[PDB]
């Protein structure tokens, strides 16, 4: 059975990965256009 | 050095010292476990410390 | 040296200050009107002055239990008239 | 010469924005009155 | 030469003395456990399961015996107070031996692995230099360990083959070693289910079979082989003590709260059941369901369990003691002899009045006496030439139901002062404290001391972590930094990228 | 809530002030980092 | 008191009778004595962090130091060019000189406000006092941390030199 | 635009002031209004 | 007893005083 | 004064036992060469 | 193999103003987050359903009474997630609850965690040894001893300290009225790593200063120093003559006196985090029961340690109510423990 | 059949005269708990 803290749970769950996705998307994104000379 | 009997049994079992598999291998399975186990975690820690609670699952000595 | 502009040099430059004789007053203004409007008491659910108490009550609005906390904050918070 | 918009750049603003802001919050926290 | 703190560091490249350093630390652990059960059963007076358990008496090792089955004596008396019984072999007495003839055996092998310490099995066969695969290691033991967790569960924990555990009813009152089932659905994660306990070794054992031959077939990518610096057994050492002190974090955790695997019955009562008042709400419950179904107030009490009583004593709440207050708790507040009974004051008017208990955070407490409401009608003042409450004005007098006083009561005010003294603490019960001479000053119990030195000790593995994992992936710098490190390497600039001499 | 928009107007148009004078160099220093 | 426990007797008193605990000057002191214990393992970290190699692993580093030589143990740069990186690099020291002048007057001026706020106190200039500072519309004392203090203060007061007061102010 | 045009020690002047003007603000409140005891 | 016992410790280490001053080992320059 | 007398062995133990380590260790070095 | 990720090594560790590193990825926000929190917490936020208190500048508390308090007593140990069964998403609920403190005290941890991870990174790439983190671990374990494990071991997070000055000074005062924490062996030694690492500290800034070569004309002497010279800037032969002249021994190994240096304030850190375990389980330095004993039995016998104990006890009799409201303690005038007239 | 990894261990003076001074300052702080 889904109850409230089991929904909040997913909710907390959903919000850390969304955090980190668009974290991790900004960095690789920013680091291939902003590469070191070689 | 002694060689023995056990020790010539064993001896295949110390005998891969330094080999690796190339690149990356199978690091990114790792991650997906480790991923896993972390959220396992902190279902348990959660329940125990009654910020998830479940049908059934009384977190008390009253469930014997 | 790390590449970027240094600072003494930003912050004496007329363009810096053209911009920011204006970005700074209007934050602070706008941190002014947060409190003069009154905003603030209701987005963090801090007392006002004529809030603390009920006019006859001497006792602390307590919280109590863990899980209805919720409720029981709300409840005090009618019990205000 | 310079670029303007660098990790420098947004690690001053999210410390200075936020600083301003409350500093007017707490200017006009002086004049309330019980 | 090397310096004192140094001198273990001879065993790095040595496995073979390695491994005979390693036996000797297991040669004595093993003493020590069965010297110390052999301790525990000299002291140990197992006359009186209901009011001087185990865990008044300062025993420690006694009830992890007790915890997975071993529960009685060659002499004849089991902890569950059984005369007669015959435990065979495994007995306190057979486990101790049994634990001191280990200890003598690796003893013996310790030996044999210092002084044959250069065997052709510890040298890579390519290069004829000592090596140890440590990756294909973990697989090999990370399977016996497998195995291991798997038939204990499987086995030992449900009676297939074997004794089980200790299990209990919610108040720690009927306790017995029993056979268990595993709890496969979600109640398994639940702390207090000892099912939950059954199902993880097997699930989790299972779980390390599979791990273990992974580890054993599957090379390390050189990624990680390199990052994790795999060819170093200090990054073993490393990453052993973490996990170490993350287990001991764990254990200290639900030692103090409470859970399935330390039961009231062998570690004592936890400080949060007093703090709930959970023993005294199911006594009150019990008094209810006897009244309702028309007993008296004499029939009512003297039907509670002795047992029961004394669990709602701030006397056995592991959060009352002391640093230096040394030994059991029965040379605190003394050996436990009976019940008195359940105190009931009165005032002049008939009213009942309930003395306030005192929370653990207080070493001493005034004596203060409410209605039901929790108004104060009754105390003892400090300054008596303004009080309004004492004793003598409000005619306050003590009854007792149940317990060796049933049925008394007493008017003098320095006698009803002395049990209201007494009621601070809970239920009253009369102490033998001259056998040991007690000195009247609380003791916490083994569940208290248990929680400390692993809670220090998870504390103090952290540095070790800190200090091995440094030296793993610092070991080219440990003797100081390159006396020719360029100071373009550590100015700003230079280098695009921090320390990429290929970035300039 | 109007005392939202009270307080986030202030802010707004500092945003959009600051814009103007530095959106030239803006996209100078976006071009010149392609 | 010339004793351990007779100078805890001496710190509860003194803190019922002048609440040192909210003197700035006690504040001050505490500022030197955690910033010299700080900047203490900061200067001995930093510099043990950059011995120059002159040792084995079998030895200790102290003995790649000899009594009286001419050349640093230690280089300077590599410490700035980490510690410099660890926060930003103007917030890190490259002259020892002023590096260890600031070592130097940090605990010694936190220290000499410490011993100006025990000599002031002694004339009985007192901390801040905020009790009842806060009042509700209605003219309710709303309790702060600094009323909790007092309570703590009061209980101090009433029970010191608990057979020396005949008179209900304790002025001395 | 180019860095230089405002000497530094007028800035330094100015923002101080700024400072003075705001601590001293604080301050006020602490006799006036709420927190005076009054 | 035991206040046989501080006073030998505290004697023990004013007796460390003296061989760590005046036995100590001599600082050489080199 | 009732003292508990185990205290005695257990300080004569917390100083003799290490110090000695330490003493042994002092007198192998300096009987080096 | 130059794929993404060694793209991304390469950016974030740039030699920019800020270093960012892996480490930064876990450091930023949440160093950000607790010291945003608890600027938000004491300008605008109220302790009056938790505590009982005003404690905002919003409500009138000044610098020293403002504070992030705990939360209630009756939320026990709870997490306090935003989403989590108490204030179920609610924000301003959560606010009113206490979960800033969570918020602080959890962020604040992992953003511990970051700063020593730093320290290693930054460290692996100069090329310096890891002291720098190593001595770092002794805040990290006065702060988890004492915001974590202490509460953890009470009944609450409530009885852990808040977040503010004078709620600090609280703290102290508890500590002493209940543990008697000033008795106890693990604080002394604490005291004396931290008076000895002042004075360390104190001592060899000084002796630097005053026997520095003279290497340039001017009356200012911090000029006459290069970064890149190699010999000492101060004379180690003249610092060991004047303390083994004036104390009696001296330092003669440079490397030595830097370690020591390290060694005295982390070591005292540890030492007291280890007491604050203690007292998490009530596991106090209370009593000498020798005294007690004596005392109980002559009244006539009297030292400075029985004289404290009155003081703990008229401190918890008058701070209890106030300070623990959950418990309703009522404390009639008559039952308060006080001396003659005052 | 003589073991390779053998090393010679040093305490030298100084370090003995640190490690009593600790042990009796140890000692000096503890024994009054210890006596209780
Ligand atoms: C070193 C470097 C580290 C770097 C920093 C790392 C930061 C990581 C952050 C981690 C935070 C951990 C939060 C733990 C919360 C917690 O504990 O919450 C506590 C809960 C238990 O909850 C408590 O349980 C108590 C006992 O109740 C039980 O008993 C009651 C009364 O009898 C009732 O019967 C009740 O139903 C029953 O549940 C009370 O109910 C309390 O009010 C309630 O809060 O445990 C749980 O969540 C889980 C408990 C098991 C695991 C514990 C391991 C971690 C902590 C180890 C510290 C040791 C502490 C012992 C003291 C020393
Ligand atoms: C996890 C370890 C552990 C735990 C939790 C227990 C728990 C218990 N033991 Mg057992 N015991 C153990 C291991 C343990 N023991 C070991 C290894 C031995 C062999 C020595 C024993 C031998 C033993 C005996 C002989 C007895 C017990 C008894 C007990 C009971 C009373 C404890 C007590 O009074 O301690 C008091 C604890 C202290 C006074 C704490 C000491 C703190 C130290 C001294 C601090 C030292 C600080 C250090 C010097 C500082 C370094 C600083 C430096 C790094 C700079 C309790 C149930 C007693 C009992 O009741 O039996 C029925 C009893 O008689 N134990
Ligand atoms: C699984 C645990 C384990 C193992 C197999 C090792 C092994 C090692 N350690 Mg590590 N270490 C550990 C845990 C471990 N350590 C923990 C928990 C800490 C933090 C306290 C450390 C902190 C540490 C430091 C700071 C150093 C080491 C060093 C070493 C190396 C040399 C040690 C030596 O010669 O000591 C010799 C020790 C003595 C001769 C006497 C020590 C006596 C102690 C202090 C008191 C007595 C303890 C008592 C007998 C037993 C109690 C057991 C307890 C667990 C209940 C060796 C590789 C050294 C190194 O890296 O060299 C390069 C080094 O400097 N360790
Ligand atoms: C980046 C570093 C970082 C870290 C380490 C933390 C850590 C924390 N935050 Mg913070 N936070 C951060 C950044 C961070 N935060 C940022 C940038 C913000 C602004 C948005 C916040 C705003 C914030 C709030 C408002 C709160 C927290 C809270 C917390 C605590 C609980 C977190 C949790 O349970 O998530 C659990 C989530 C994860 C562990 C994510 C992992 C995802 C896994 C690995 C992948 C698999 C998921 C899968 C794809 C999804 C399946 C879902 C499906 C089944 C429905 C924890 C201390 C809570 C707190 O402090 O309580 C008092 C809280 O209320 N944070
Ligand atoms: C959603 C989000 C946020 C995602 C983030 C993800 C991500 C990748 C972010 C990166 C981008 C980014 C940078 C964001 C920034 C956000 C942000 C602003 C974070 C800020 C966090 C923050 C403000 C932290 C504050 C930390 C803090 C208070 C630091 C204080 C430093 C300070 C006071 C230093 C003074 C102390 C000092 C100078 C001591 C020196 C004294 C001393 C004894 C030195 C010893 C010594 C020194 C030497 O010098 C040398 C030589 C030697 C011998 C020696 O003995
Ligand atoms: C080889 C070396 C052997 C000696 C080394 C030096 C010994 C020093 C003494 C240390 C212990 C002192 C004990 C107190 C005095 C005493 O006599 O107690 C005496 C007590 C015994 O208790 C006695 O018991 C008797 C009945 O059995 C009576 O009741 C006595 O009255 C009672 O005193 O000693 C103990 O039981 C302690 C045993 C070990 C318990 C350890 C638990 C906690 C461990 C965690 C600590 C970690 C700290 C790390 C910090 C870093
Ligand atoms: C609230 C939860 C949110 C979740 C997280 C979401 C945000 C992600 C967190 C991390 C954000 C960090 C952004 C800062 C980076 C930056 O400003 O670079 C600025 C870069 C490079 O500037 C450049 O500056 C460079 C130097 S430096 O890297 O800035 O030091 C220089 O090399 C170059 O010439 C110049 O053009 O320019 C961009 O346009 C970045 C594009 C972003 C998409
Ligand atoms: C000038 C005002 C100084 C007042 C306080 C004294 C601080 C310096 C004394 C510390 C003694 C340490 C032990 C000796 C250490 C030692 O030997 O010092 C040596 C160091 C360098 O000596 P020099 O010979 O190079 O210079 C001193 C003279 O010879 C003149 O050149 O002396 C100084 O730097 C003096 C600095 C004067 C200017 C300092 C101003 C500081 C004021 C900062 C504001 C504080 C307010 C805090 C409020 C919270
Ligand atoms: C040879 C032989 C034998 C025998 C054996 C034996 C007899 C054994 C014994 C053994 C033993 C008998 C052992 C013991 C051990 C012990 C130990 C090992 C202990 C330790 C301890 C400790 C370590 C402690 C510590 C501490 C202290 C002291 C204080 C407090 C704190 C602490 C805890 C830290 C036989 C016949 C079988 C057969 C074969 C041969
Ligand atoms: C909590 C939270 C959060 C966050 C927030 C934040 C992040 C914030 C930030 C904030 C901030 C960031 C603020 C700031 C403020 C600042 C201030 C308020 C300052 C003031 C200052 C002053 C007043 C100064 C003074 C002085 C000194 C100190 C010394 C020198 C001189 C003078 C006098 C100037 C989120 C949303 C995520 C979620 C929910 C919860
Ligand atoms: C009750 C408490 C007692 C605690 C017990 C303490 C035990 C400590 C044992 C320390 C043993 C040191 O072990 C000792 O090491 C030294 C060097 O250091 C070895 O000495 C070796 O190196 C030296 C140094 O050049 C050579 O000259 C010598 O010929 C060679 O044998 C000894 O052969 C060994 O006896
Ligand atoms: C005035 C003394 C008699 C009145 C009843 C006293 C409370 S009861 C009394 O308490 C003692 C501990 O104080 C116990 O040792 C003893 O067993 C018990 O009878
Ligand atoms: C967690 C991060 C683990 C790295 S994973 C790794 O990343 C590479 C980038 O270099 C990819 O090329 C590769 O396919 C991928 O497996
Ligand atoms: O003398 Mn010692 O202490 Ca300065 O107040 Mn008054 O007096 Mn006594 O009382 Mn509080
Ligand atoms: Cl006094
Ligand atoms: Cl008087
Ligand atoms: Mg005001």
């Amino acid at each position: 059975t889904i109850t409230p803290s089991l929904k909040g749970f997913f909710i907390g769950l959903l919000s850390g990965a969304v955090v980190l996705g668009l974290t991790f998307a900004v960095l690789i994104a920013i680091s291939q256009i902003d590469k070191v000379q070689r | 050095a002694r060689r023995t009997w056990l020790g010539d049994i064993l001896r295949p079992l110390n005998s891969e010292y330094g080999k690796v598999a190339p690149g990356w291998g199978t690091t990114p399975l790792m991650a997906v476990f480790m991923g896993l186990f972390l959220v396992f975690l902190l279902i348990i820690l959660e329940i125990y410390n009654s910020t998830l609670i479940l049908d059934g699952v009384n977190v008390s000595w009253k469930a014997l | 040296t790390t590449g970027e502009r240094p600072f003494s040099d930003i912050i004496t430059s007329v363009r810096y200050w053209v911009i920011h004789s204006i970005t700074i007053p209007a934050l602070f203004i706008a941190g002014w009107l947060f409190v003069s409007t009154g905003l603030a008491y209701d987005v963090f659910g801090t007392p006002r002055p004529d809030s603390y108490y009920a006019q006859e009550q001497r006792s602390i609005p307590l919280v109590t239990d863990r899980f209805e906390a919720k409720q029981q904050v709300e409840t005090f918070l009618e019990q205000l008239k | 010469s310079y670029p303007i918009f660098t990790v420098r750049w947004v690690a001053v603003h999210t410390l200075a924005v936020p600083t301003i802001f409350f500093l007017g919050a707490i200017a006009a926290m002086q004049f309330i009155q019980r | 030469g090397l310096p004192w703190y140094r001198v273990h560091t001879v065993l790095i490249n040595d496995p073979g003395r390695l491994i005979a350093a390693h036996l000797m630390h297991t040669a004595l652990v093993a003493g020590w456990a069965g010297s110390m059960a052999l301790y525990e059963l000299a002291t140990f007076d197992p006359s009186d399961p209901v009011l001087n358990p185990m865990w008044r008496q300062g025993m420690f090792v006694l009830p992890f015996m007790a915890r997975l089955g071993v529960t009685g004596s060659w002499s004849g008396w089991s902890i569950t107070g059984e005369t007669g019984i015959d435990p065979g072999f495994w007995s306190f007495e057979g486990v101790a031996l049994a634990h001191i003839v280990l200890s003598g055996l690796l003893f013996l092998a310790a030996c044999w692995h210092w002084v044959y310490w250069d065997l052709e099995l510890f040298r890579d066969p390519r290069t004829g230099e000592p090596a140890l695969d440590l990756p294909k290691m973990f697989g090999i033991h990370l399977f016996l360990a497998g195995l291991l967790c798997f038939g204990f569960g499987a086995f030992h924990l449900t009676g297939l083959f074997g004794p089980g555990m200790w299990v209990s009813d919610p108040y720690g009152l009927t306790g017995s070693v029993q056979p268990v089932a595993p709890e496969w659905g979600p109640d398994g994660f639940n702390p207090y289910n000892p099912g939950g306990v059954v199902a993880h070794h097997i699930a989790a054992g299972i779980v390390g079979i599979i791990a273990g031959l992974f580890h054993i077939l599957v090379r390390p990518p050189q990624r990680l082989y390199k990052a994790l610096r795999m060819g170093n057994i200090e990054t073993v050492l490393s990453s052993s003590i973490a996990a170490v002190f993350f287990a001991a974090f764990v254990v200290a955790g639900t030692m103090w709260y409470g859970s399935a695997t330390t039961p009231i019955e062998l570690f004592g009562p936890t400080r949060y059941q007093w703090d709930s008042s959970y023993f005294q709400q199911e006594i009150n419950r019990r008094v209810q369901a006897s009244l309702a179904s028309g007993a008296t107030l004499e029939e009512a009490w003297s039907a509670i369990p002795e047992k029961l009583a004394f669990y709602d004593y701030i006397g056995n709440n592991p959060a009352k003691g002391g640093l230096f207050r040394t030994g059991p708790m029965n040379k605190g507040d003394g050996i436990a002899q009976a019940w008195k009974g359940h105190a009931v004051f009165r005032n002049k008017e008939g009213e009942e009045l309930f003395v306030r208990r005192m929370p653990a955070f207080f070493e001493s407490f005034p004596v203060i006496l409410t209605d039901k409401n929790g108004v104060v009608k009754a105390d003892i003042p400090f300054r008596r030439a303004e009080s309004k409450y004492s004793f003598e004005q409000q005619g306050v007098t003590v009854s007792f139901y149940g317990g060796e006083l049933n049925g008394q009561t007493f008017t003098d005010p320095p006698t009803v002062k002395s049990y209201a003294r007494k009621a601070i603490f809970g239920e009253i019960f009369e102490f033998d404290t001259e056998t040991l001479n007690s000195d009247g000053i609380f003791r916490t119990s083994p569940r208290g001391w248990f929680t400390f030195a692993h809670a220090v000790f998870a504390l103090l593995f952290f540095f070790g972590h800190i200090w091995h994992g440094a030296r793993t992936l610092f070991r080219d710098v440990f003797s100081g930094i390159d006396p020719e490190l360029s100071p373009e390497q550590v100015e700003w600039g230079f280098y695009q990228k921090v320390g990429d001499v290929t970035t300039r | 809530d109007w005392r939202v928009l009270v307080v986030l107007l202030p802010v707004l148009l500092a945003a959009g002030w600051a814009v103007r004078n530095i959106l030239p160099y803006a996209v100078k220093q976006v071009q010149k980092l392609l | 008191p010339l004793g351990i426990s007779g100078t805890f007797n001496f710190m509860i008193v003194f803190q019922a009778e002048h609440n040192i605990l909210m003197h700035p000057f006690h504040q001050l002191g505490v500022a030197g004595v955690f910033g010299g214990a700080l900047f203490c393992a900061m200067h001995g970290s930093l510099v043990t962090s950059s011995l120059i190699r002159e040792t084995t692993e079998t030895e200790s580093a102290n003995y790649g130091y000899k009594f009286g030589q001419e050349e640093e143990t230690y280089n300077i740069v590599a410490a700035h060019g980490y510690f410099g990186r660890l926060i930003f690099q103007y917030a890190s020291f490259n002259n020892s000189r002023s590096l260890h002048f600031f070592l130097a007057a940090w605990p010694v001026v936190g220290v000499w406000f410490a011993a100006l706020g025990i000599s002031t106190m002694a004339f009985n200039l007192n901390g801040f006092n905020f009790n009842h500072s806060v009042i509700d519309a209605k003219g309710n004392v709303i309790n702060t941390w600094a009323d909790i203090i007092n309570r703590a203060n009061l209980g101090m007061e009433v029970m010191h030199e608990r057979n020396a007061h005949n008179f209900p102010l304790d002025l001395a | 635009s180019e860095g230089g045009r405002i000497p530094l020690w007028i800035v330094a002047t100015v923002a101080g002031m700024g400072v003075i003007v705001i601590v001293g603000l604080f301050f006020y409140g602490a006799y006036a209004g709420l927190g005076s005891s009054l | 007893m035991e206040t046989i016992t501080y006073v030998f410790i505290f004697a023990c280490i004013i007796a460390l005083f003296f061989f760590a001053i005046f036995f100590r080992e001599p600082p050489r320059i080199t | 004064m009732e003292v508990n007398q185990l205290g005695l062995i257990a300080t004569a133990l917390f100083v003799l036992v290490p110090s000695v380590f330490l003493i042994i260790l002092y007198v192998q070095t300096e009987s080096q060469q | 193999e130059r794929g993404w990720f060694d793209i991304l090594d390469d950016w974030l560790k740039r030699d920019r103003f800020v270093f960012v590193g892996w480490s930064g990825i876990l450091l930023f926000p949440c160093a950000y987050l607790a010291l945003g929190g608890w600027l938000t917490g004491t300008t605008f936020v109220t302790s009056w359903y938790t505590h009982g208190l005003a404690s905002s500048y919003l409500e009138g508390c000044n610098f020293l009474t403002v504070a992030v308090s705990t939360p209630a007593n009756s939320m026990g140990h709870s997490l306090l997630l935003l989403w989590g069964p108490e204030a179920q998403g609610d924000f301003t609920r959560w606010c009113q609850l206490g979960g800033l403190w969570t918020f602080i005290a959890l962020h604040g941890a992992f953003g511990l965690i970051g700063f020593m991870l730093r320290q290693f990174e930054i460290a692996r790439l100069v090329g310096v040894r890891p002291y720098n983190a190593i001595a770092f671990s002794a805040p990290i374990a006065v702060f988890v001893s004492v915001f974590l494990i202490y509460p953890l071991g009470q009944s609450s997070w409530f009885f852990a300290p808040s977040f503010g000055v004078a709620a600090i000074f609280r703290f102290l005062l508890f500590f002493q009225g209940f543990h008697n924490w000033t008795l106890n062996p693990f604080h002394m030694m604490g005291v004396a790593g931290v008076l000895g690492g002042a004075l360390l500290c104190a001592i060899h800034g000084a002796t630097v200063e005053n026997t520095l070569f003279q290497d340039g004309e001017g009356a200012s002497t911090f000029r006459a120093f290069n970064p890149t010279q190699a010999e000492e800037t101060y004379s180690m032969v003249t610092a060991n003559r004047f303390w083994s002249q004036i104390f009696g021994i001296a330092f003669s190994n440079k490397r030595w006196l830097h370690f020591f240096m390290l060694f005295v304030p982390v070591t005292g850190l540890w030492m007291s985090a280890i007491g604050v375990v203690g007292l998490a389980l009530n596991l106090r330095s209370y009593d000498f029961i020798s005294q007690e004993i004596r005392a109980a039995e002559d009244p006539e016998f009297e030292t400075f340690y029985t004289k404290n104990l009155l003081l703990n006890e008229g401190i918890r009799a008058w701070m209890a109510p106030q300070d623990q409201p959950h418990e309703n303690f009522v404390f009639p005038e008559e039952v308060l423990p006080r001396g003659n007239a005052l | 059949e003589p073991n390779p990894n053998r090393q010679p261990v040093e305490l030298n003076r100084t370090s003995l005269y640190l490690g009593l001074l600790l042990i009796l300052v140890l000692a000096l702080l503890f024994s009054s708990y210890f006596f209780n």
